[PDB]
């Protein structure tokens, strides 16, 4: 019935049955009396197989497995699936569609920051604010179904030449009045923590790399920019419908949770500070007004030209991608998602890759570990925004 | 620690049941066909998955024992449970649990 | 190309591919010389990966290990952003690994080695984190035959 | 009512097809079930937003053909009828064969008639309907409820 | 109403009101109007009442 | 030759000793020589074979092939 | 050196009180805003105009494009067609969808030419086994359920169908609309002044 | 060979009891285990995240009973919740099986009952978790709308109650088991711990 003990460091088995969300992940985890040395990953529990099905699928066929790498956010990588196949074929974009693509790809930060917060705060203990992000995440779930069909993930509501479907007649207003809703509330959210003493001392130092350490291992996301980086794909790539707005690009220097946690926060509001200042500047405004000013005189004018369509040429299921390789990638919560592809002459791709900032980023998972505790390991991995589905490629 | 191969109707360990445990051994390869009573079982056809089981072990393995080729084995028993399962011999149980038709539905053959 | 006519005065000489539909360039490194290009890159401020994980040129002819290289300096405008190709043979050979120089190589080169069979001399924990440890095939490659598994058929 | 005996497997006897107006929360109405399995009837619910025509499914044999995904070009099975194959495959103190539909509300007129018409004929064969709806369990002849 | 015949609601109490709809079945007083727009066509059964035979 | 309706079949023996095999496991699936391979893909030298089981293809090359 | 240190411990001590009163106060504020539960058997919601639910199918539209088959991520509807000799025609014998494997992307109901194949609003699907799910030809077309009609439902409306500024669904009025006027209110409009 | 897969055709058919002190008191057994299953936390994919919204404030699931708890032996049910790859399958039936006989299943989404998108071109799914354990009802969908997982517990609430008290005997294992000695030779476990104190982490070699 006994153990036995014994002067040897303890392994023990965090298994894929995590009693929370953090994807299913073992961290077979060896520690010297409530220490940690270090300890093995084993991933793995989530291979599908994405990149040898991406083989045998062409671009409209896989866009709706694409939504499932990133879970919680299924058009960062919509987007990037698109994107990849456009820049080869050199197909024109609108700025009207490349808008709505950046709303709603931020609406998906926002959403990916709070599915974020929620478990990170039910594994540092109390449960409410998992059911405060599920009272808010829970309006940009009908914003997507009256835009696109499903809500988080499925939508699959981005295209090679655009955006599918043109906006609803009632989202624009009603978006803002969301923006307008939910700066009350991150303000409610710093009233319940971020000062609440038995939180702020579970965090305070716990895990930390330098700058030139945070960049061997190459930490993409805000863990790069949480320790004295201002590096975002957004501004340095020039990403497609940016120097256009306002900026201001999070920094921390500590490199430890408040480290990362006040750059999450700081971005969660600064994204709303762009849509704000997007849904302002459309080539054709709300869907409403745009229809009916095409229709009143419109059946020729300036109200119906390339620029304002959400689409261009809509394509074929034989698109049949052309020839030459590139590595597409985009700023998404977690991080750098990219994508190599190369293509050869045909609809089924050649080496469809999928490059997360997830694996990258738990990598240091151990070195994070280099000594701390057994119960402030959570802690640690809750920071990453570790998404498990991401790391089936 | 043990090394099993836990399909639906066919479970197989390489320890040696006393009364309930199993105690790896690392040389018995017991097996728990259908302890869920998906099917029900003579004593003819339950003889045969018996001795398909005695000559896919002996008759073809000299290689490392990993959970690969044990899988590997169970595949082979979950394929010829199909077969018996079709031929005629063992038929589903009828009972008022579940009645979910992991093998197939029922055909004529036509 | 820019970084070919400076890493030629360095005394190591490597081929050139051109560019590839953005601006980037590509060279075929060689596979002995490796370590010694990306220690010369590193060193002239490379410092930062962004993928590994490799392609198969067809069934028959050889494996590549394509890297990726940028220089990421902090608050830019849009950098070099070069990448070398290293072709192997098929059966037997492998090549070196580059986690010694920059990170980011440990479980890139392990999935690569997972999914493709490149065996990368000189690499730690080089094991499979995909596919159970156990597992044998080399599964993306193009000519690889599925065992029989039960829970791989159908649903019938 | 909080207990209740079994006047509905009377009813049922009497009628052939029933139909039950159980409230939306399915807690309250596999009692009546028990009661009839209770006797010697035996169940099976199929779930009638998978049934078609109800005379190739019920009475003749008809053709199911499964999903190909590419592979396994298309092919047929032929299941055999479920009031035929399972009315025979009774144990031998069998009273009869009754039929339960969880979600009635989506089929129409015409085979609620139809269920109804079949309780006569194939004599060893009764039918139950789960028309949510009340918020007491309550029945009615589905003869009526139609016309 | 019958069948191929489009019609629009008349319905403040739904949110389909004042849509555009191509009919495609009828079964017993409610008919299954079909909304051609937008990229995904959607079907939906409405009751006779609740409609009006635009031209 | 092999044209417009023909399925295939994997043969035994020009596969598994050509130095090209060693990538899959030495052992193979009971599904080994049933001649249902559909044309699919060929390029020039090369095939593409389905094999009728939710398993992904197989690039193969003459070799390895007979018609049924 | 040691009155300082228990000055800075009770200080410790009452911020830490505060900051958990805090949180005291906001839950204790929490429990007088209305829950914006949905009670859904009886209190369902109202699915929107782009849901993508069960698909639908109708018999006589139908040509056999094979469409659906090469568009569908994994080619599962089962068409199944015989050619009839009076010209050309495909005449379409059966067609089924199997929805324990659909993954309701609806490019099926995209790329069909006829307006045959359309998305409904039942997200009321399940079954005590998955060989009910494979719906046949006449298992398809089946005339949806809609929420509104049913005699033991409060129907709500989702956040896009709420008036502007009303965040919830729960309590409103019986002639709410979505948030502005429609183009032809604003083409009528602009075309009179 | 004329109709395959067959029924077995029983006897001794079931002897079912009739009075009525025992079948009220049936009723209230099937009543308590009913409205009060206690699901198991298992999440693997967005299936969980869908359960997850189901836990929260726009609609609980806490009404009609359901407590989400973290272990199996204190559980009731497994809203399978995400895809099975041939990697984590005994760890769900690990977790099935080491749990209290009276349990039941739910299988929610289309990548657990068929393999859904990944029913084709994939090497390491399982097609369908019904060729693991014994699935009591199915609800379809990718994502679905955690509603309709009420829909599945509603129909699962109405099949707790389609159950009898002396019918216990078809829920327990009759384990039909053997026994062989082989050779094949064991390998010692690669899977420890020895991520960062392993001599190849310290040593650039020469
Ligand atoms: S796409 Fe439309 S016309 Fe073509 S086969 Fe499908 S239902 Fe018939
Ligand atoms: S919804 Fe998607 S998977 Fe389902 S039939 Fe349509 S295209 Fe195929
Ligand atoms: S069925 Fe859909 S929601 Fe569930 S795991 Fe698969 S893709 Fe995700």
């Amino acid at each position: 019935p006994k153990i036995e003990t014994r002067t040897e460091p303890m392994v023990i088995n965090m298994g894929p049955h995590h009693p929370s969300m953090h994807g299913v992940l073992r961290l077979m985890v060896t520690l010297d009396g409530e220490d940690v040395i270090d300890c093995e990953p084993v991933i793995g529990y989530l291979h599908r197989g994405m990149e040898k099905i991406a083989e045998n699928r062409t671009n409209i066929m896989f866009i709706p497995y694409v939504s499932r790498w990133d879970y919680a956010a299924g058009m960062f990588n919509e987007a990037v699936t698109v994107n990849a196949p456009e820049k080869l074929a050199g197909i024109p974009v609108p700025k009207r569609a490349s808008y709505i693509r950046v709303i709603m790809l931020e609406l998906n930060r926002i959403a990916n920051h709070l599915l974020w917060l929620g478990p990170f705060l039910a594994d540092v203990g109390a449960q409410t604010p998992f059911f405060y992000i599920f009272r808010e995440r829970e309006y940009i779930y009908d914003l997507f179904e009256a835009a696109t069909g499903m809500r988080f993930i499925n939508n699959n509501y981005f295209r090679i030449g655009g955006v599918a479907a043109d906006l609803t007649y009632g989202w624009v207003t009603k978006c803002r009045d969301f923006c307008d809703y939910f700066l009350p509330k991150v303000d409610e959210y710093e009233r319940l923590i971020t000062n609440n003493p038995i939180f702020v001392r579970r965090l305070q130092g716990v895990g930390k790399i330098s700058r030139e350490e945070a960049i061997n291992w190459g930490l993409s996301g805000p863990m790069l920019r949480a320790s004295g980086v201002k590096w975002d794909l957004r501004k340095v790539d020039h990403y497609e419908c940016y120097d256009d707005f306002d900026w201001d690009v999070p920094v921390a220097t500590e490199g430890d949770c408040l480290a990362r946690y006040i750059v999450r926060i700081q971005e969660m509001r600064e994204s709303v500070k762009i849509i704000r200042q997007a849904l302002d500047g459309l080539p054709g405004g709300p869907y409403e007004n745009l229809e009916a000013k095409r229709m009143l005189e419109g059946a020729k004018s300036e109200w119906n030209g390339f620029d304002y369509q959400y689409i261009g040429k809509k394509l074929s299921p034989t698109f049949k991608i052309p020839k030459g390789e590139h590595y597409v990638r985009v700023e998404s919560g977690k991080g750098e998602l990219g994508i190599y592809l190369i293509g050869d002459d045909n609809v089924f791709p050649w080496r469809w890759k999928i490059r997360p900032p997830d694996f990258n980023n738990l990598q240091v998972l151990p070195q994070l570990l280099k000594g701390m505790k057994v119960a402030d390991i959570v802690a640690i991995l809750g920071s990453i925004d570790v998404i498990m589905g991401s790391v089936d490629r | 620690m043990l090394l099993k191969s836990t399909t639906r109707h066919v479970h197989i360990y390489a320890g040696h049941v006393v009364d309930g445990e199993v105690h790896p051994d690392t040389e018995t390869l017991t097996l728990n066909v259908d302890p869920d009573n998906e099917l029900e079982w003579n004593e003819a056809a339950l003889a045969k998955v018996e001795a398909k089981f005695r000559e896919l072990v002996a008759n073809a393995a000299g290689e490392d024992l990993t959970e690969y080729n044990l899988r590997r084995i169970g595949s082979d028993l979950e394929h010829f449970i199909r077969s018996l399962l079709m031929q005629g011999e063992i038929g589903y149980n009828l009972n008022s649990r579940v009645r979910n038709y992991s093998l197939g539905i029922p055909r004529v053959n036509h | 190309g820019p970084v070919g006519r400076l890493l030629q005065s360095q005394n190591l000489s490597v081929e050139s591919l051109g560019r590839d539909a953005s601006g980037v360039e590509m060279i075929k490194v060689d596979r002995d010389r490796l370590l010694a290009v990306c220690q010369t890159l590193y060193a002239d401020g490379f410092n930062y990966l962004r993928c590994q994980a490799a392609y198969d040129s067809g069934p028959g002819q050889d494996l590549v290990s394509t890297y990726h290289l940028i220089k990421l300096s902090d608050n830019a405008d849009r950098p070099p952003e070069v990448r070398i190709k290293v072709f192997v043979p098929r059966d037997d050979p492998r090549v070196p690994s580059v986690y010694w120089i920059w990170k980011t190589a440990d479980w890139q080169e392990r999935e690569s080695y997972d999914m493709f069979g490149i065996v990368y001399e000189g690499h730690p924990n080089l094991k499979r984190i995909l596919m159970p440890e156990d597992w044998v095939g080399w599964p993306l490659r193009k000519d690889y035959i599925t065992p029989d598994f039960y829970e791989l058929q159908e649903a019938y | 009512g909080l207990l209740a005996g079994y006047q509905f497997v009377k009813d049922l006897e009497s009628a052939g097809a029933l139909a039950l107006f159980v409230p939306p929360e399915g807690g309250f109405e596999g009692r009546y079930q028990r009661r009839l399995r209770s006797k010697g009837y035996t169940t099976l619910p199929m779930s009638a937003p998978g049934l078609g025509d109800l005379a190739a499914y019920l009475t003749q044999e008809h053709g199911i053909r499964p999903a190909h995904t590419g592979k396994e070009d298309i092919r047929v099975y032929f299941q055999p009828p479920l009031v035929t194959y399972h009315l025979e495959n009774l144990p031998p103190n069998a009273k009869g064969l009754v039929l339960w539909l969880i979600d009635g509300k989506r089929l129409s007129k015409q085979e609620f008639a139809y269920l109804a018409q079949l309780t006569q004929t194939l004599p060893k064969f009764k039918v139950v309907v789960e028309v949510g709806g009340d918020r007491v369990v309550r029945w009615e002849p589905l003869a009526d409820w139609v016309a | 109403i019958l069948p191929g015949m489009t019609v629009k609601v008349t319905n403040p109490n739904d949110t389909y009101y004042q849509f555009q709809g191509i009919v495609q079945r009828i079964t017993d007083g409610k008919v299954a109007v079909l909304f051609e727009g937008g990229n995904w066509d959607k079907l939906v059964t409405f009751q006779a009442s609740e409609l009006e035979p635009v031209v | 030759a092999i044209k417009k309706g023909d399925l295939v079949k994997v043969v035994a023996e020009k596969l598994a000793n050509s130095l090209e095999a060693l990538a899959s496991d030495h052992r193979y699936p009971p599904y080994l020589f049933e001649g249902r391979g559909e044309v699919v893909d060929i390029r020039g030298d090369y095939a593409q074979i389905k094999f009728p089981v939710p398993t992904p293809t197989v690039w193969l090359r003459l070799d390895q092939l007979e018609v049924a | 050196k040691f009155l300082n240190q228990i000055t800075n411990y009770a200080k410790e001590a009452v911020q830490s009180a505060k900051y958990i009163g805090q949180g005291l106060s906001v839950t204790f504020d929490h429990m007088r805003r209305r829950p914006i539960t949905v009670q859904y058997p009886y209190e369902k919601l109202i699915p929107s105009e782009r849901f993508r639910g069960r698909i639908h199918f109708e018999f006589d539209k139908c040509i056999a494009c094979e469409v659906c088959v090469r568009v569908c991520p994994i080619n599962l509807p089962v068409v199944d067609w015989v050619f009839n000799k009076e010209l050309k025609k495909k005449e379409l014998k059966h067609y089924s969808i199997d929805f324990g494997v659909c993954i309701f992307c609806a490019n099926c109901v995209e790329y069909c030419p006829t307006n045959c194949l359309s998305v409904t609003e039942e997200y009321e699907l399940a079954t005590y086994d998955r060989h009910e799910l494979n719906y046949d030809s006449v298992a398809m077309g089946r005339i949806p359920y809609k929420v509104t009609q049913d005699p033991m439902v409060t129907p709500i409306r989702e956040f896009a169908y709420l008036p502007a500024g009303v965040m919830s669904g729960h309590d409103l009025p019986a002639g709410a609309q979505r948030a502005g006027e429609r183009p032809e209110a604003i083409a009528n409009t602009a075309k009179s002044s | 060979p004329a109709i395959l897969n067959p029924i077995a055709r029983p006897e001794v058919p079931q002897e079912l009891a009739e009075n009525i002190i025992l079948t009220s008191l049936n009723d209230v057994y099937d009543w308590a285990r009913l409205s009060s299953l206690w699901p198991l936390m298992y999440g693997t994919a967005c299936c969980f995240i869908e359960f997850a919204a189901m836990i929260g404030s726009r609609f609980d699931f806490d009404r009609f009973g359901l407590v989400p708890r973290n272990s199996p032996r204190q559980a009731d049910l497994i809203i399978t919740s995400g895809t099975i790859t041939m990697k984590m399958a005994p760890a769900l039936v690990r977790l099935y099986e080491q749990m209290p006989s009276p349990k039941y299943v739910i299988a929610m989404g289309a990548c657990t009952i068929t393999g859904g998108m990944f029913s084709s071109d994939s090497y390491s799914a399982v097609r369908g978790v019904d060729k693991l354990i014994p699935v009591d009802v199915y609800l379809p969908g990718c994502p679905p709308r955690p509603e309709a997982i009420m829909d599945a517990i509603v129909k699962l609430r109405k099949k707790i109650a389609n159950e009898h008290i002396n019918e216990r005997g078809n829920l327990a294992q009759t384990h039909r088991l053997f026994t062989a000695k082989h050779k094949m030779k064991p390998v010692p476990p690669i899977l420890t711990g020895q991520y960062l104190n392993a001599p190849s982490r310290q040593a650039p070699p020469p």
